[PDB]
RNA sequence: GGUCAAGUGAAGAAGCGCAUACGGUGGAUGCCUUGGCAGUCAGAGGCGAUGAAAGACGUGGUAGCCUGCGAAAAGCUUCGGGGAGUCGGCAAACAGACUUUGAUCCGGAGAUCUCUGAAUGGGGGAACCCACCUAGGAUAACCUAGGUAUCUUGUACUGAAUCCAUAGGUGCAAGAGGCGAACCAGGGGAACUGAAACAUCUAAGUACCCUGAGGAAAAGAAAUCAACCGAGAUUCCCUUAGUAGUGGCGAGCGAACGGGGAUUAGCCCUUAAGCUUCAUUGAUUUUAGCGGAACGCUCUGGAAAGUGCGGCCAUAGUGGGUGAUAGCCCCGUACGCGAAAGGAUCUUUGAAGUGAAAUCGAGUAGGACGGAGCACGAGAAACUUUGUCUGAACAUGGGGGGACCAUCCUCCAAGGCUAAAUACUACUGACUGACCGAUAGUGAACCAGUACCGUGAGGGAAAGGCGAAAAGAACCCCGGAGAGGGGAGUGAAAUAGAACCUGAAACCGUAUGCGUACAAGCAGUGGGAGCCUACUUGUUAGGUGACUGCGUACCUUUUGUAUAAUGGGUCAGCGACUUAUAUUCAGUGGCAAGCUUAACCGUAUAGGGUAGGCGUAGCGAAAGCGAGUCUUAAUAGGGCGUU
RNA sequence: AACCCACUCCCGUUGAAAAGGUAGGGGAUGACUUGUGGAUCGGAGUGAAAGGCUAAUCAAGCUCGGAGAUAGCUGGUUCUC
RNA sequence: GGGGCUCAAACCACACACCGAAGCUGCGGGUGUCACGGUGACGCGGUAGAGGAGCGUUCUGUAAGCCUGUGAAGGUGAGUUGAGAAGCUUGCUGGAGGUAUCAGAAGUGCGAAUGCUGACAUGAGUAACGACAAUGGGUGUGAAAAACACCCACGCCGAAAGACCAAGGGUUCCUGCGCAACGUUAAUCGACGCAGGGUUAGUCGGUUCCUAAGGCGAGGCUGAAAAGCGUAGUCGAU
RNA sequence: UUAAAAACACAGCACUCUGCAAACACGAAAGUGGACGUAUAGGGUGUGACGCCUGCCCGGUGCCGGAAGGUUAAUUGAUGG
RNA sequence: CUUGUCGGGUAAGUUCCGACCUGCACGAAUGGCGUAACGAUGGCGGCGCUGUCUCCACCCGAGACUCAGUGAAAUUGAAAUCGCUGUGAAGAUGCAGUGUAUCCGCGGCUAGACGGAAAGACCCCGUGAACCUUUACUGUAGCUUUGCACUGGACUUUGA
RNA sequence: UUGACUGCGAGACAGACACGUCGAGCAGGUACGAAAGUAGGUCUUAGUGAUCCGGUGGUUCUGUAUGGAAGGGCCAUCGCU
């Protein structure tokens, strides 16, 4: 904090509480006694802790009936109107959309959409899987949980 | 995350000067006089919640022995003569009969009184 | 109904206390933001004798200040954009104007650019004073345009002691000078502190002062390491490892070998890679802009974005603000287009210059004395460097392999150039934040490095909010043609009235109810009459508390405080166990004789990367041996270890 | 006498004044007093020497840095059961 | 301890009765440990200190949710619920935002530090109003004159308390209009606010000319670097 | 800015150093003062007008002189291991 | 020791003046003993003069006092803020016992509130700080000795 | 005549630690006595000084490319009013 170099008073004789700088955590203008710097909030997960979340999660949206497995999911050209309509013909509004790969049209579309993400089996973060209603995945993406986590 | 104490701070205030009210002066309007005046009757509270047992206990001595004397009869005799025959009731239904009910009082004396004590 | 005596005793408050209701002062709290802080991704990394950074004075239809400009002075000329208002702000008003024959506005280039400041014609108290030479123009007491500092380099002329020429003296050309937050390479170089004192040591080659260069700098291609197997320039990150060493062997300091990565590159003295500067061949960015989709009805309301009902757009749906909460009202966003002309980058090929030291390195290697550096403080002390003094050999030669010798191995010093991986951000742009929200955040949200303080260097403040819109109160009355009010008007609301959102506490008042003038003390607490109010009409609720029993504040420090021991006038706001890295124990989880990765790569919280760390075996100082080992002459005993 | 100085008393001490005032007092042609301009300074200057003075600061000025020096010492340390 | 006490209200022996703690018993509640499966039994003063369980504040997720102009946060009363920190429901003010539950991070709780910054008390309507040269009337203006202007009359300085230069200051000078603030009172007055006006040189003072102390100093000598001294020279009045 | 004196200075006295590029002092050094002076001069030290005077001690510590002997540094490197 | 003893001065003299010598512990250039003139210098004694005093009295101006205007300060845990004798962190307005006393100002005085001011300067402590001293320890500027370098020729004496 | 022995050592006493005190018995070699046996200093309790560093005598250890050496380690021992 700028200034404060000095004394403002000497030690003795003033009749006023003792201080060595106007820029003191006491003063009003003075620093913060604790004050703080960046810093990085990350930990460490095992690969395998994080493994084994996964596969204690993917098991519980089966007993709840939110894991609703179809045989392929594509759409041709990006249109936002196009997907809503296959999305209802399986009455879902707030689903998360697994696959093995991203499509470049289906990425443009549910891009805009309110609550639909579309996702990847190694970008499925453990907060999106819980975070929705329901999750869509296709047989192939089923195929490829298996062999990332037994 | 920086946190501000102006509302905290004064709703703790408030509820020591409610119950600092009617004190003398500053023990009703300044938070420092006002804490240590709440925290003393508190003091004071608990400890006369005794004295109060002993307080009464005294005032209905104090009645039975002047009203045991009207018919002839100390304290001391009244209770060795009513333990020795039977009657085991309170210094303070003893108390309320010598004031209001004097007839039942002196039926109880001279039940103490035959008892040779 | 009388006179007397005795007893008893309501009201009457100068002022005060408590409760309540209204004000005043004051500025907290809440909500808000044109201001800050910290990152990520880019940019470009300098400006200056063609006059810089920093200023002084002037410039407008009118006073000041700020912002722009410079006697051509809120601007002049040309290009490019657009498409209708404009003459900058505090800061409003009154006049004069500007224009679709294209204004203000935005970008590129050009012109003008006072005085001071390296300041450079000579001086000087910065913003001032006095000149000289050349060219042109007047005729009076001048005007216009150029020049005239110093030093370095090259060049031409000339010429002292002194014959020749040397020093020197002139005139030309080219360059430098000053400023700037950090980074880089050198020169000089502390102390407080730690060692629970203090000298060696530490702090530390830090802080500070000085000198140069660049956008990066430096270092760089083995007279290097290894260990008889081999690697192959320099630089940076993770380990090895707080290990081997070093140390008043104290406090402390602290490697390397060997592995895992980021980057890829070498070339010359029989003259090269490369680097500049022009001239070309093309591409890409940058300095401004253009288009950019989809909503109606109804209820409350000052106002609809909000309630209710029904639609549409989507490569555009958690953007900003419009009279309360908007994907479809506006500006934008995703997504496509756009440069007369300047800047930059990467590009092929022509040229010039440089690289550049000439020919492989001699006062050099080695040595003696005194220092410095190496993790290494003289120590068995190898290696580099040099202040003083000396001093070789020439490839059958020389250096190194931690005293020294022999044998082996590995390199060729005394000449040069070299990108990337690396460090930083005063400066510009975009995005973001489990950052602040006016005592916080920059010292600075506001005309702040200002006011103010000091001779100076220097130090350094306080100060935000009417309303959606000024609709900012026409007119009347009191008053000094006042200040300040009472009405009336605007507004949803003036107790939103300009000291204007909300508006607390200390502190100061007015009004009502009860108590208080024969009474002694931490001011309360237990009992308790009477009075007043309300209404459920007294086993009730609220205000007051005559009288009476008990009763010497709080914190700290102490063996012990009412203590006449400390500290506090009160209120409001702020103010003290945090963070990073290494570890040990406990709880709770993942795997399990195995567990786990670090830098790094990456779609980037996934996945890869198992170099390394811990564990599965101990004993001994060690060689070593190993369910054992050490001591010992000892399979004796004993120490530690093993199911 | 002017001018320079400061021996005594009293007042003043929150002062008219962070060193004065009224009464008396010493020198007053000299080792005198004074204006303007200049020189010497921080382990240094200057001193007819009192450790005195160096901008109301001197047994080592002020200012900014090392620096949040060090404090086995005082003080303080905030919600409940 | 006081009043007061003499066949005692004193002392010595004996006897029976009563008072008297938060001790013990009774009745109603809350908790800790152990045992058996809710019951029993034993406990529950406390400084330094150890252990266990919780409340409340700001921000993030849940949340493009839920509440809200038929009124959010904040402020101020009342009532009520818990063992406590605390919670909840409403009247008035206010005028646009708040965050259930469960988790996650802290600038997370103040009465003290002769603590820091603002505001406001007590002393108290008290001391003081700055040389003890001195004032008294009349008139005028004015909302209002002890203080302003004028007149008559008193006092004081006069080697200054008059007049003028230098330094220093910078509009304080004059006029018209003013009284909020400044003036230790009032003010019609002012060195105060606003707006205009005012400084005229061949001879006065500077500048230009000359130098003293001293400063700078081309070359030069010296010095780790910054730099030191100094020649020619050129600045410097008093 | 609580001490004005018996304290400091002083004229006079003495000791001692200095032969000039002086001793001495300020300066890493150049240089400057001393001094444009030259032993009747310059620096340091003590005493302190004037009058009468200033007595004994060279063992200690200083300074001055001496050079014989004893010790004694870098340097050198015989000998031995 | 000590106000030594003697003499002078005074009614009375721990001070003053002149002597003595028993100099705790004078002494000769850190000078000894005298000395005219000088001193806002220390001690003692006289004349004059007096409110210095016995012992204060009256008078004159400026405050203090009252009225109108402006308007501070230190201090402060809160106050319904008496005496005495005891007890008590050992000297009590506040505790025990008791005695006195209607409520509130103004002008005066200072006995207490261990009154206000200044984190005691005296004393002690801290493995605290400065500055000063020396034959404390360890260094150092300056001064000085000798070897080598810049640094040479000739002669001569002596040594191996 | 050298038991004032060498390697140990069951088990104890004391005690914050570092140190301290007693000791049967086993193995090697011994001395006295004819032999059972006694002998790990003296009737007992004081006569003492940690670590670092440096010196000396040994040594089945280590020894910075290798063979050695220097240096280090282990055992014995010397140097502190
Ligand atoms: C002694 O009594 C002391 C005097 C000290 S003088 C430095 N007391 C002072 O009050
Ligand atoms: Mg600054
Ligand atoms: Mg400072
Ligand atoms: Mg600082
Ligand atoms: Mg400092
Ligand atoms: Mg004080
Ligand atoms: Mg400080
Ligand atoms: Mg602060
Ligand atoms: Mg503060
Ligand atoms: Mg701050
Ligand atoms: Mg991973
Ligand atoms: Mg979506
Ligand atoms: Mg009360
Ligand atoms: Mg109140
Ligand atoms: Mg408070
Ligand atoms: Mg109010
Ligand atoms: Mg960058
Ligand atoms: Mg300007
Ligand atoms: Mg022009
Ligand atoms: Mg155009
Ligand atoms: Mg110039
Ligand atoms: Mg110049
Ligand atoms: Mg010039
Ligand atoms: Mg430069
Ligand atoms: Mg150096
Ligand atoms: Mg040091
Ligand atoms: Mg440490
Ligand atoms: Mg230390
Ligand atoms: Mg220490
Ligand atoms: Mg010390
Ligand atoms: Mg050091
Ligand atoms: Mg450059
Ligand atoms: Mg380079
Ligand atoms: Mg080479
Ligand atoms: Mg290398
Ligand atoms: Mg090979
Ligand atoms: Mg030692
Ligand atoms: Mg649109
Ligand atoms: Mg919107
Ligand atoms: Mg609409
Ligand atoms: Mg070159
Ligand atoms: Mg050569
Ligand atoms: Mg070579
Ligand atoms: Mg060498
Ligand atoms: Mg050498
Ligand atoms: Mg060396
Ligand atoms: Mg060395
Ligand atoms: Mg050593
Ligand atoms: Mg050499
Ligand atoms: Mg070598
Ligand atoms: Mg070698
Ligand atoms: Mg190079
Ligand atoms: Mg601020
Ligand atoms: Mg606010
Ligand atoms: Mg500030
Ligand atoms: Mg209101
Ligand atoms: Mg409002
Ligand atoms: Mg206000
Ligand atoms: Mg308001
Ligand atoms: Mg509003
Ligand atoms: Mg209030
Ligand atoms: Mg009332
Ligand atoms: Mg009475
Ligand atoms: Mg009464
Ligand atoms: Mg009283
Ligand atoms: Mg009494
Ligand atoms: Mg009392
Ligand atoms: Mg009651
Ligand atoms: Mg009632
Ligand atoms: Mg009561
Ligand atoms: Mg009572
Ligand atoms: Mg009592
Ligand atoms: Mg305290
Ligand atoms: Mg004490
Ligand atoms: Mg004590
Ligand atoms: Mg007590
Ligand atoms: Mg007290
Ligand atoms: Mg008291
Ligand atoms: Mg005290
Ligand atoms: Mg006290
Ligand atoms: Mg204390
Ligand atoms: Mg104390
Ligand atoms: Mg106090
Ligand atoms: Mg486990
Ligand atoms: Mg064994
Ligand atoms: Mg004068
Ligand atoms: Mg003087
Ligand atoms: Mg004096
Ligand atoms: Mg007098
Ligand atoms: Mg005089
Ligand atoms: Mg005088
Ligand atoms: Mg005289
Ligand atoms: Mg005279
Ligand atoms: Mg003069
Ligand atoms: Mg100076
Ligand atoms: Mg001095
Ligand atoms: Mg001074
Ligand atoms: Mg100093
Ligand atoms: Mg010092
Ligand atoms: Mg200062
Ligand atoms: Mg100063
Ligand atoms: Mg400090
Ligand atoms: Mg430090
Ligand atoms: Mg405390
Ligand atoms: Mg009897
Ligand atoms: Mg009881
Ligand atoms: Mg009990
Ligand atoms: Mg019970
Ligand atoms: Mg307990
Ligand atoms: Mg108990
Ligand atoms: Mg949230
Ligand atoms: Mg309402
Ligand atoms: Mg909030
Ligand atoms: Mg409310
Ligand atoms: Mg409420
Ligand atoms: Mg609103
Ligand atoms: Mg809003
Ligand atoms: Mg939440
Ligand atoms: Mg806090
Ligand atoms: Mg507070
Ligand atoms: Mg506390
Ligand atoms: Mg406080
Ligand atoms: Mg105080
Ligand atoms: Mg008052
Ligand atoms: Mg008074
Ligand atoms: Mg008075
Ligand atoms: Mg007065
Ligand atoms: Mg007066
Ligand atoms: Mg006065
Ligand atoms: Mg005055
Ligand atoms: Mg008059
Ligand atoms: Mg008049
Ligand atoms: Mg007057
Ligand atoms: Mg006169
Ligand atoms: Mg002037
Ligand atoms: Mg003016
Ligand atoms: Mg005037
Ligand atoms: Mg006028
Ligand atoms: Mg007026
Ligand atoms: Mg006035
Ligand atoms: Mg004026
Ligand atoms: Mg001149
Ligand atoms: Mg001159
Ligand atoms: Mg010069
Ligand atoms: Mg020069
Ligand atoms: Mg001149
Ligand atoms: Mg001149
Ligand atoms: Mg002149
Ligand atoms: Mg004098
Ligand atoms: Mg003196
Ligand atoms: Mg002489
Ligand atoms: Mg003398
Ligand atoms: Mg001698
Ligand atoms: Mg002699
Ligand atoms: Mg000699
Ligand atoms: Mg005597
Ligand atoms: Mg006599
Ligand atoms: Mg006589
Ligand atoms: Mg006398
Ligand atoms: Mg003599
Ligand atoms: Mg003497
Ligand atoms: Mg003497
Ligand atoms: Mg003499
Ligand atoms: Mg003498
Ligand atoms: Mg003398
Ligand atoms: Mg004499
Ligand atoms: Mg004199
Ligand atoms: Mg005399
Ligand atoms: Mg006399
Ligand atoms: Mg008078
Ligand atoms: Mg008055
Ligand atoms: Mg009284
Ligand atoms: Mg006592
Ligand atoms: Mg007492
Ligand atoms: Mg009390
Ligand atoms: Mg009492
Ligand atoms: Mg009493
Ligand atoms: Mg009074
Ligand atoms: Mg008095
Ligand atoms: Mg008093
Ligand atoms: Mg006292
Ligand atoms: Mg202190
Ligand atoms: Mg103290
Ligand atoms: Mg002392
Ligand atoms: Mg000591
Ligand atoms: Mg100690
Ligand atoms: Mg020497
Ligand atoms: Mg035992
Ligand atoms: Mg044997
Ligand atoms: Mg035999
Ligand atoms: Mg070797
Ligand atoms: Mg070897
Ligand atoms: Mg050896």
């Amino acid at each position: 904090v700028s200034g404060g170099g000095k004394k403002p008073w000497r030690q003795k004789g003033t009749g006023r509480a003792r201080a060595g700088t106007i820029r003191s955590p006491i003063w009003r203008g003075g620093g913060t006694t604790f004050a703080a710097k960046p810093r990085s909030h990350e930990q460490k997960l095992n690969k395998k802790m994080y493994r084994a979340a996964l596969r204690s999660i993917l098991a519980e949206l089966v007993r709840l009936d939110r894991l609703v497995v179809v045989a392929d999911f594509a759409v041709d050209a990006p249109k936002t109107k196009g997907l809503v309509a296959k999305l209802d013909t399986l009455g879902l509004k707030d689903v998360l959309i697994v696959t093995d790969g991203v499509d470049e049209n289906l990425y443009l579309a549910a891009r805009n959409l309110a609550h639909v993400d579309v996702r990847d089996v190694q970008g499925s973060d453990p907060v999106s899987l819980i975070a929705y209603d329901k999750v869509l995945v296709t047989v192939s993406a089923v195929k490829k949980f298996e062999e990332l986590l037994g | 995350a920086r946190v501000k104490r102006g509302v905290i701070a004064r709703r703790r205030h408030k509820k020591i000067l409610k119950l600092a009210k009617g004190y003398y002066g500053a023990r009703s309007r300044v938070f420092r006089v006002a804490k240590q005046a709440v925290i003393k009757a508190g003091q004071y509270a608990y400890r006369d919640r005794r004295q109060r047992k002993r307080q009464f206990r005294a005032l209905w001595i104090a009645r039975i022995n002047a009203g045991a004397r009207q018919n002839g009869l100390s304290y001391s005799r009244l209770i060795a003569g009513l333990k020795k025959a039977a009657i085991e009731i309170d210094r303070k239904v003893l108390a309320d009969l010598a004031v209001n009910e004097k007839a039942a009082f002196t039926a109880i004396v001279e039940k103490a009184k035959a008892s040779l004590a």
